[PDB]
């Protein structure tokens, strides 16, 4: 919750070094990016927007 | 295709909703207008009532004081708790 | 409160425009959600304002009363209240009372016709009297029932001594008196004594409804879901800049990755600045020691001798 | 009074001021890259104080006016309040002395602008805030009367005028509160005396207004003093009462609202 | 830290604000 | 708040026709007995 010289540059140089290491294929973040994704979400969503849609549909 | 059907839905689902909020706001605007003309109605009549409230208790004062001056054994009083709810010539010991 | 009460978690983020307009498609679908919620906050916050206007009158919008009997029975004063009586409605002094047209009322009225009284008849000094015509501004001018009902031999008291004044002048509706002292020689009276007193106001019971479980709730609530749309916004913007650094990379390979090199070994330069800061350094021989290629440690007592700190 | 004096710093304020237009409003044409927003943040602030100082040295802006288009686009757009205040101060002194009739920079204000900063009027949790804003309507329809049209022309504006006004008048001023008494109960009092019920409690009167209030009543006397028949004059009828309100509670309020008071 | 209020700033308020009174006496 | 406006309002007009008349009826009585002023509405100039 603290921000200090250290942890900046810190946090810089841990987000510079993960977008190289992505560059060469050095990493698997297949965990983050389907949280991040997270489909289950996706389709809880989606079927969320079909039944607000389907609710205007049929008011008028 | 999932998230293209994703799209069309929501552009369907968000052009229904600023149509129907657009819809609510011109109501709410032509209510908000009948109850403007109606404060100022009311606002009208108020001040009208008010200053013939107190014009009249001065009035039934200035009245009272002269009954007294001519002998005369009767008052004039509030019918109610008010002057707008009715005044009446009434006779006290 | 006047002012916004600093916090700890982020309240708001930008949404990033850098973005292809032709890859994303759903970002006017967002902003549009955005200035519609806008404007809704401005209808309910504008709406959410006092502006009813209220004249003082009374009456506002039965057969239910009741009768009190009171008889000796054989073989001194008697008040009564009614508790249906708050501050809300008081009884006018019989001077005010001939002021204003009404005997009874609230607070508020009293002070409203007070002043509405004070308006009809220009009694406030202004320049434009004091011109016409010592006073000073924006004094009331007294006349002769205004004198009898404050109770002051003076013409120019000023606007806090007459609503103190107002004050003055209230007191709550009388209870209920009877002198019926007493009896003692007739076997029973049960003779008229009859009191017919309405009982409608506490009959009727107009109450408020329940409040101050919802609202804190209802902040929670509120508070929550714009918490998860925040960090929701981070998450996207943190997508978006690391897009964005794929997509110059791709636009020109050579120049950052000449900055990264460089960065990295910058950065990795400052995070070993503080190493030697840890007790275990400082209480050992190791870091003074004059066989350390780097002297930058030793090298100040010099100066730090001459300036007498040291 | 010697920077003004210089073309080449009042040019390079108006080349980063045009290059955070583009970064509001969003252009395609030049895109700052993340990495360095830091730098250009820091450059932002800076050159914003500077502009500020130098605003009260260019005072009549004339219609096509670069420094105003930039600042309106940024007003439009930031979420810092440092920025909106500074902005505000910056647009305020760029009105000093402008003609209502003879065409000037007001003209680049569209509806958007103003609704933007009446809705900072009807903000209450930020007395600077409302302050500036004021500051602003003020200088805004000083001169003369087609401005007090142009600004109630637009509906929300005038809405939200004539719900603010009245209750920024008795703001923060702990008026006389007419509630302990509708919660205090009538009783007898327990027990030779003769019976009392009890005493109905006292009722205090502000003594002093605050600053917001004093600033929006000096806006609403030099609001009063246009011509009748016209827009700004209707206005101070439609708010009469509640401001009669206000000043039977609040006598302070009668002395400084005299020019309010005369021409209604 | 700024200076909310510079002096020629509030000179020149000072001097249209009575300016457009004197304009509005006539 | 439409429908207390209104209902004020009407309320209002019925009462200062009441006391338009009973105004008028006093002042027949007054002039009955004797009297030297009347009583006078101001809405009625």
């Amino acid at each position: 919750n603290n921000v200090t010289l250290k942890n900046l540059t810190a946090f810089q140089l841990l987000s510079q070094r993960e977008n190289i290491c992505e560059l060469l294929n050095l990493v698997e973040s297949t965990e983050r990016h389907n949280s991040i994704i997270n489909p289950e979400r996706q389709r809880m969503s989606l079927e969320e927007m079909k039944k607000m849609l389907d609710a205007l549909k049929n008011e008028r | 295709k999932y998230i293209e059907e994703s799209q069309a839905i929501i552009q369907e689902l968000v052009k229904l909703t600023m149509e129907k909020l657009e819809s609510k706001f011109t109501k709410l605007c032509d209510l908000e207008t009948q109850l403007e003309m109606e404060k100022l109605k009311y606002v009208k009549e108020s001040e009208k009532m008010l200053n013939d409230r107190l014009s009249l208790s001065k009035q039934i004062l200035d009245l009272n004081k002269s009954l007294e001056e001519l002998n005369v054994s009767k008052k004039l009083v509030l019918i109610s708790e008010q002057v707008d709810s009715g005044i009446q010539l009434v006779e006290k010991d | 409160q006047t002012n916004p009460v600093p916090v700890t978690y982020p309240t708001d983020a930008y949404i990033p425009t850098y973005l292809p307009d032709d890859k994303v498609s759903n970002l006017a679908d967002l902003k549009k959600l955005i200035e519609m919620d806008s404007r809704l906050d401005l209808y309910l916050t504008r709406r959410r304002l006092d502006t009813s206007i209220n004249l003082p009158t009374n009456t506002k919008t039965n057969k239910e009363m009741l009768r009190i009997y009171v008889y000796n029975t054989t073989e001194c004063s008697i008040t009564i209240q009614l508790r249906g009586v708050d501050g809300g409605k008081v009884q006018y002094s019989p001077n005010l009372a001939t002021l204003i047209g009404m005997q009874t009322g609230s607070v508020n009225d009293a002070v409203y016709s007070i002043y509405k009284y004070i308006l009809i008849n220009n009694l406030f000094v202004t320049e434009q009297t004091e011109a016409q015509d010592k006073p000073e501004l924006g004094e009331v001018k007294l006349d002769s029932l205004l004198q009898k009902v404050l109770d002051t031999n003076a013409a120019h008291l000023p606007l806090m001594n007459v609503v103190q004044t107002v004050n003055k002048l209230v007191s709550p509706l009388p209870p209920i008196i009877l002198d019926y002292t007493i009896d003692l020689s007739k076997d029973t009276t049960y003779g008229a004594t009859t009191l017919d007193v309405d009982v409608s106001h506490i009959l009727h019971q107009p109450q408020p409804q329940p409040n101050l479980q919802k609202e804190e709730e209802t902040d929670a609530e509120d508070t929550a879901k714009l918490r998860e749309i925040t960090k929701l916004a981070l998450q996207l913007n943190s997508s978006a800049q690391k897009y964005q650094f794929f997509h110059e990379l791709s636009l020109h390979p050579r120049e950052t990755l000449t900055h990264y090199l460089w960065s990295s070994k910058q950065n990795e330069l400052v995070l070993q600045g503080d190493q030697y800061f840890n007790e275990d350094a400082a209480r050992t021989s190791d870091i003074y020691s004059n066989n350390n290629n780097d002297r930058s440690l030793m090298g100040n007592i010099s100066l730090l001798y001459s300036q007498g700190r040291l | 009074q010697i920077l003004v004096k210089d073309r080449e710093i009042k040019s390079f304020i108006l080349f980063i001021l045009k290059k955070f237009q583009c970064v509001a409003t969003g252009d395609n044409k030049w895109q700052l890259y993340e990495g360095n927003a830091t730098f250009f943040n820091e450059l932002t602030h800076y050159t914003l104080d500077l502009m500020e100082a130098i605003s009260s040295y260019i005072a009549p802006a004339m219609k096509d006016d670069h420094y105003f288009q930039t600042l309106v686009s940024i007003l439009n757009y930031t979420k810092d309040r440092y920025m909106v205040i500074s902005i505000l101060r910056s647009l305020s002194r760029l009105l000093v002395r402008s003609k209502a009739n003879e065409e000037s920079a007001a003209d680049n204000l569209d509806h958007k602008t103003l609704s933007l900063i009446v809705s900072f009027l009807l903000l209450e949790c930020d007395s600077e805030l409302i302050i500036a804003s004021l500051d602003f309507l003020y200088q805004y329809i000083l001169p003369g009367s087609q401005r007090i049209t142009e600004l109630f022309k637009s509906k929300e504006c005038s809405l939200i005028l004539e719900a603010t006004l009245p209750n920024l008048l008795s703001y923060n001023i702990a008026t006389p509160d007419y509630h302990l008494l509708q919660k205090h109960k009538i009783r007898l009092i327990k027990r030779i005396t003769p019976a009392r019920q009890n005493s109905i409690p006292e009722v205090k009167f502000p003594q002093e207004l605050s600053d917001v209030s004093k600033v929006a009543c000096t806006f609403l006397c030099l609001l009063s003093n246009d011509t009748d028949d016209g827009a700004g004059s209707a206005f101070c009828q439609r708010i009469r009462p509640l401001v009669l309100h206000k000043l039977a509670d609040i006598p302070p309020l009668t002395l400084a609202l005299s020019e309010y008071m005369e021409n209604t | 830290s700024k200076v909310i209020v510079p002096q020629t700033v509030r000179l020149a308020e000072e001097l249209e604000r009575q300016q457009l009174l004197e304009k509005r006496k006539k």
